[PDB]
């Protein structure tokens, strides 16, 4: 899984 | 100290980048990581989680090619894709050096804390972000840390920057306590 950071 | 003992355990987990890259910042971030709760760090470093500090583009790594031109959830409209993203979090840890701070290709509160915790919610506690008991926590206070088209739509996102308002530094810790009073007490208890 991976996940971003805030936009 | 405990800081010195979170320094060592990672020193096993952060892997620098090859090539020239800012030696000093990516100290600076691994400080930053140090202020994380022991057993968490401790349980990265059991299941060889590494933290990859990287000196370009995540998708120029071989792991992450295959994100090219793909937008990440929750930043649909940006106009960007992984490969603009400087941060990625989950089964592995990735970061660029010199976009820590808030502003920096992302508005999380600091990259490598957000970004460490998606592994931790993963790895260490089982999508613990998905759980009943913080999806309710979630419901009543994931869109009082701003950003709510993102952290109130995306428990694992709002898990993840709580967590790092928690461990950053004493005002964030102080201004999540005042903002999310159930989150600071769930990640309060999760550290026990």
């Amino acid at each position: 899984e991976v996940n971003p950071p805030v936009p | 100290t405990t800081i010195q003992q979170n320094k060592d355990t990672l020193s096993q987990i952060v892997v620098f980048p090859t090539g020239n890259y800012d030696k000093n910042e990516a100290n600076a971030m691994v400080n930053r990581l140090a202020n994380i709760d022991g057993k968490y760090l401790n349980a990265l470093k059991q299941n060889n989680l590494k933290i990859k500090l990287l000196s370009g583009k995540l998708t120029d790594e071989k792991e992450y090619a295959y994100l090219k031109g793909v937008v990440p959830k929750g930043w649909e409209g940006t106009g960007k894709t992984w490969d603009d993203v400087p941060g990625l979090g989950g089964s592995t840890v990735a970061l660029r050096i010199g976009f820590s701070n808030k502003g920096k290709g992302h508005d999380a509160i600091n990259l490598e804390l957000h970004a460490t915790a998606h592994a931790i919610d993963h790895i260490v506690l089982n999508d613990i972000s998905k759980s009943a008991q913080f999806k309710q926590i979630f419901a009543k206070e994931g869109r009082s840390l701003g950003n709510v088209n993102f952290l109130g739509v995306y428990p694992a996102e709002f898990f993840a920057e709580s967590f790092a308002y928690y461990y950053l530094n004493q005002d964030t810790n102080s201004k999540l306590k005042s903002a999310c009073p159930q989150t600071y007490s769930f990640l309060q208890n999760l550290a026990k």
